[PDB]
């Protein structure tokens, strides 16, 4: 059970190593997706 | 020659960026581990507090004091690990900014050196063309 | 767009926004292909 | 610049400044390449 916990800790360390590099402009890309969603909502409101 | 020297520098930078990425990954793993440790310790403290409550049920004031001692040890360890996590976070941010700066330096140096070399080669080729235009030797037929 | 209208019928505003996203992708692709067709027409006239 | 506008949409003033930095780098490179192109054109005319 201890050995299984060490493996989990290794997984968490890998997750941290990915997070330190996870910083991407996709976050700014997600703003465009939200803007498109708002545009579609506005179009739906126009339909009403 | 400068071409080879700067080319080797670019290659070495290609390795250095990977090394810094590995260091960042190691720091991420360390911070994750310390976070997990402090997070589980906080729960162990609550478990010992529950044992203290069980003691409060009847009699074992000694058990309550023992649980309090466990709580003190656990909270001290949690504070120490929180300080360690703060240090790891500061180091991670430092390394991240250093990596950004190093990547900028590498990219700018490589591209600027490449374009400079290309333009110097073009300029020397043009100068050679002008020399050849001025270096025409067909006038030697004046001897014949 | 017709699927979006079906969504407008009742409820699935999410379906409407999804259809809007499909519309945006399709119209962008159509504009790109129109530009490509203009290039092909210019090349065809040049070759002729 | 369009990414900067997306940032202007909401919040990420930092993204806007980053996009401005990218714009500055790109325009400086464009000016340098324009100067290089002028040199190449002069050399081409001389050789012609």
């Amino acid at each position: 059970f201890e050995r299984m916990e060490n493996k989990v800790l290794d997984m968490e360390a890998t997750s941290q190593a990915a997070g330190e590099l996870a910083g991407f402009g996709i976050e700014n890309q997600f703003a465009q997706l939200e803007a498109s969603s708002g545009v579609e909502d506005e179009l739906a409101a126009l339909k009403a | 020659d400068p071409e080879k020297v700067l080319e080797q520098a670019v290659i070495d930078m290609q390795e250095d960026l990977v090394q810094l990425r590995q260091a960042v990954a190691r720091t991420i793993a360390e911070e994750k581990r310390t976070e997990q440790r402090l997070n589980q310790d906080t729960q162990e403290a609550k478990k010992w507090e529950d044992r203290a409550k069980l003691a409060l049920t009847n009699g074992e004031e000694n058990l309550a004091r023992e649980a309090l001692a466990r709580k003190k040890s656990l909270t001290d360890t949690a504070a120490a690990y929180q300080t360690q996590l703060a240090q790891q976070r500061t180091m991670s941010e430092n390394l991240r900014r250093n990596l950004a700066a190093l990547e900028a330096k590498i990219s700018e140096a490589k591209t600027k050196k490449n374009m400079l070399q290309a333009r110097a080669k073009a300029a020397k080729a043009n100068a050679e063309l002008q020399q050849t235009l001025g270096g025409l030797g067909t006038s030697s037929a004046t001897s014949a």
